[PDB]
């Protein structure tokens, strides 16, 4: 139901009762729908307009999903009627078989989160970060925003969004469901190598390493002079370039594009299950209506 | 981030001004406070815009005028019903010998159920 | 009768009819879903082998050095430590260096 | 047809997916900090950015 | 109506008047397209076409 923005599903569907009620409206107020469905004579007066409302329904969804119908109109009034729903059925329908073409073989995956704000609404996701770190004194001072809110998560649920590691959480997170919150130079670490693990969101905080140098030196006028010529150059990033590199996953192939299982589509065999038994319903539904007017009819009602 | 330059509080030429500023300026920056300046001047209007994509996701802005040639492929289909009546109408008062009155009479007998 | 309902379950999901064209309530949900079941396998028929055929389209074999480079599934393998490898070690062109990695 | 055409297509995201987009011209502030850094570049990306 | 140009769509209607007619034409013509539409009693000279 993914291929066409149920905002046409419904116009569709409230395109079907419409259409099919003004053909209900045409037919009877058109002559030459007044026809006999008995032509073996000339006529026994027996001339009748064949479009009842339940016949109504029947050329509207009979011509909407391409097997036809039994009616197909005589009268130019139910022509022109049956000239669009026709002409508005293999449109509807051939830009399903369009969509569904082109959602299959280009897939690409929508992640629910994008940011550290969008990510703060759900709190179905159960965030962490790795405790007694450098990461757990920035929100234990944060007093700023959202990231105040999100210490009220991990305060409430401790010993299971505190994973005592890196190393351990990133099994957990291949595992369970699980958002780091940790230093933004292993995370380009870990997503070269273990290519299940993206950087959702961006920046929140730039503390910035550095070369160690004791307290009162004369080299640290010197190690300036040095980093900085490796900046303009392109040293220091073509040596960040070098390590950080790894394998690399260029993952687009779309994967043969899909072997099309019931894990896609499985909803017509539920909307199949719930087609059938809703017919059951009215078939005793019926029944019962043929036994209250047998009830009328000739004098017994329930025996 | 191409580069990766940074601004910095100038400092003259070589002098201790540097030393007591680096400390301080560590406090503002792991404490809350150039997060909290930052977001007071880089603010904006905070626009939110394009939720964010659809993409050839078809929804009424591409296909939705096959509902205007729908809906203009049944008024020509009521104006056409008038004109099924006016034909018959007109014939049949040709033939009896009777006026327009019994046109209406074709709507009397037209307006009932399935006979 | 049996002979005439499967007539019913094939035609329609093949669409090219059917015969019986049911004419009460109770058989119009079941002549009405079954339709929306066939138009929904049919159209994830040919709209998922029309995305077989273009995406085995879409994919074809290695032709130069930059497009191996981006293939880390096929392995590279050389001669080891002799003429070849020498113009790779030294090379600054980087789409080489790549291929030294 | 269509509507597999523009969804292989995305707006430029990164500095070397520009590069392969000769239709979209770059720009850039003349002969300052920004010229500075891609006239002495050895990166090979950033060099077809100078091209 | 995109897929196919505004060219083609010109003249699938004008192909569609252009078949229309001739069958039209053919069917009139022909021996066999006339037939009486009543075999319930067969043999009644009122032969009709569906066309
Ligand atoms: C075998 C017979 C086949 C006949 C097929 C005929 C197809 C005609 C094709 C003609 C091609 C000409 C090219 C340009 C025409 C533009 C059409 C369009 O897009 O919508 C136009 C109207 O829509 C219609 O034209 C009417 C269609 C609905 C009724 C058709 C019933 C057919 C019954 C057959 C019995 C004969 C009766 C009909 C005789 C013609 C106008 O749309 P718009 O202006 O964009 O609306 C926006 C206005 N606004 C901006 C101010 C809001
Ligand atoms: C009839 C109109 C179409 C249906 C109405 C809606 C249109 C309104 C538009 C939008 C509103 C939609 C929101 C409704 C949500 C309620 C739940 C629901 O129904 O879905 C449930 C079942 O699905 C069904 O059972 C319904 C379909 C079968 C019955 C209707 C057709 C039968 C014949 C019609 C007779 C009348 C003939 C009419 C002729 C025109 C979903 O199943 P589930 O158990 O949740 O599985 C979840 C599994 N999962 C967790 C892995 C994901
Ligand atoms: C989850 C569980 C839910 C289900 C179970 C719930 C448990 C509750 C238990 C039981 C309740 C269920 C009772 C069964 C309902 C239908 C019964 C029936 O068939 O009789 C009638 C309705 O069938 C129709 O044909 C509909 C249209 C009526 C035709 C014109 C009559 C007045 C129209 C105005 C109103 C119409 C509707 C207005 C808009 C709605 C038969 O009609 P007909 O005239 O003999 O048909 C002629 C057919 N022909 C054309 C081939 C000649
Ligand atoms: C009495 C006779 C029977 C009439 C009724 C039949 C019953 C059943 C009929 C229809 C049932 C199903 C359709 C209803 C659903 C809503 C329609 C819709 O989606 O809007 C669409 C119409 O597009 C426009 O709004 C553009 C302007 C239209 C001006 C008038 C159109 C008539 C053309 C000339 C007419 C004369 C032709 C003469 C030719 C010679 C698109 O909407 P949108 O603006 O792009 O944006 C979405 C806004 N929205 C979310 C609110 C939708
Ligand atoms: C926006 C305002 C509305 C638009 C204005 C629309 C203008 C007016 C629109 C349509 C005009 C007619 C409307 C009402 C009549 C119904 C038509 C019909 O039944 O066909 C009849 C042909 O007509 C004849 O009776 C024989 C004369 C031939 C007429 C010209 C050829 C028809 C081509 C196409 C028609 C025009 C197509 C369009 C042309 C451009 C069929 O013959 P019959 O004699 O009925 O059969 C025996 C009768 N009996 C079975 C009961 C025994
Ligand atoms: C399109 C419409 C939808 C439904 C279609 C029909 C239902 C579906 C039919 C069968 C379901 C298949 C079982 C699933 C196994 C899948 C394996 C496979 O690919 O083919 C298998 C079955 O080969 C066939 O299917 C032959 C076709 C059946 C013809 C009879 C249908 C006519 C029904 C009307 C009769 C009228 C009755 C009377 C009416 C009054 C064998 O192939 P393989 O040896 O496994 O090859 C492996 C190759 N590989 C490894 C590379 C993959
Ligand atoms: C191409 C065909 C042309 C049009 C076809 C007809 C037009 C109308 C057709 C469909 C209208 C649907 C309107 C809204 C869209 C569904 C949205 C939804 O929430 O569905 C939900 C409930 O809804 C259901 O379970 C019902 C499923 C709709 C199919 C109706 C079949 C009835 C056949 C009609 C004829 C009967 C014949 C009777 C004869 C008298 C189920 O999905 P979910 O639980 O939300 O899953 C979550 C996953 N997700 C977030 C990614 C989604
Ligand atoms: C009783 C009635 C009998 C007739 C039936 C009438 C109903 C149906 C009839 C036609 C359907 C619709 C009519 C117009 C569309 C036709 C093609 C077209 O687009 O125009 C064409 C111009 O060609 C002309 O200008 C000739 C126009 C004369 C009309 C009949 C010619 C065809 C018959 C004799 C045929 C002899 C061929 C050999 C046969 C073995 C354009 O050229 P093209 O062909 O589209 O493209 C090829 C050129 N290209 C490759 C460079 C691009
Ligand atoms: C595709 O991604 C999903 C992400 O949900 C993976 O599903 C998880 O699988 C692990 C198995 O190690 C379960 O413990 C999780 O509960 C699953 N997450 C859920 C259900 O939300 C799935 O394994 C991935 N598939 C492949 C082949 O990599
Ligand atoms: C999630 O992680 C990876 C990504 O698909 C899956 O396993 C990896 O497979 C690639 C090859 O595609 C190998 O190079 C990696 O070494 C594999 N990593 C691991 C950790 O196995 C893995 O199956 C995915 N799913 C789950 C549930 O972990
Ligand atoms: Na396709
Ligand atoms: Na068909
Ligand atoms: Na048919
Ligand atoms: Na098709």
């Amino acid at each position: 139901l993914n291929p066409l923005s149920p905002d046409i599903w419904m116009y569709v569907l409230l395109a079907c009762l419409g259409v099919s009620c003004v053909l209900f409206v045409i037919a009877r107020f058109s002559p030459y729908e007044w026809y006999n469905p008995h032509p073996c004579n000339p006529d026994s007066d027996v001339v009748e307009n064949n479009f009842t409302l339940l016949n109504s329904f029947w050329f509207g969804v009979g011509a909407l999903m391409q097997q036809g119908s039994e009616l197909m109109p005589k009268a130019l009034s139910t022509r022109i009627v049956g000239g669009i729903w026709w002409f508005f059925t293999l449109i509807i329908i051939s830009s399903y078989t369009a969509n569904l073409a082109a959602f299959l073989t280009v897939e690409r995956m929508e992640s629910p989160i994008d940011s550290a704000d969008d990510l703060a609404k759900q709190t179905k996701i159960e965030y962490g970060a790795v405790e007694d770190g450098a990461t757990m004194t920035f929100f234990k001072k944060s007093k700023i925003s959202t990231y105040d809110k999100m210490w009220a998560f991990m305060s409430s649920r401790r010993q299971s969004v505190l994973v005592k590691s890196n190393e351990e959480g990133i099994q957990r997170v291949l595992t369970s469901d699980y958002a780091f919150l940790m230093e933004s130079t292993t995370i380009e670490f870990v997503t070269q190598r273990n290519c299940n693990l993206t950087q959702i969101g961006g920046l929140i905080d730039s503390k910035g390493y550095g070369v160690g140098t004791p307290m009162g030196s004369p080299y640290r006028d010197k190690i300036t002079i040095a980093i900085l010529q490796l900046q303009e150059e392109g040293k220091l990033h073509m040596m960040k370039e070098k390590w950080w590199r790894g394998n690399g996953c260029p993952e687009e192939e779309s994967k043969e594009a899909s072997a099309l299982g019931v894990q896609n589509i499985g909803g017509i065999f539920i909307v199949l299950a719930a087609g059938l038994v809703l017919s059951v319903f009215v078939a005793v539904g019926e029944f019962l209506y043929k036994s209250k007017k047998n009830a009328q009819l000739e004098k017994r009602s329930f025996c | 981030l191409i580069d990766s330059k940074g601004y910095g509080v100038g400092t003259p030429m070589g002098s201790p001004y540097r030393d007591k500023i680096t400390i301080a300026i560590l406090q503002l920056q792991e404490e809350g406070k150039l997060h909290m300046m930052k977001e007071k001047w880089w603010r904006g209007n905070g626009c939110p815009e394009e939720e964010s994509k659809e993409a050839s996701a078809l929804g009424v802005q591409n296909i939705g005028g096959i509902f205007i040639v729908l809906a203009a492929g049944l008024v020509l289909s009521v104006f056409v019903a008038v004109g099924e009546f006016l034909y018959k109408s007109k014939k049949n008062a040709q033939l009896e010998k009777r006026s327009f009155c019994s046109a209406m009479v074709e709507e009397l007998r037209m307006s009932l159920k399935c006979q």
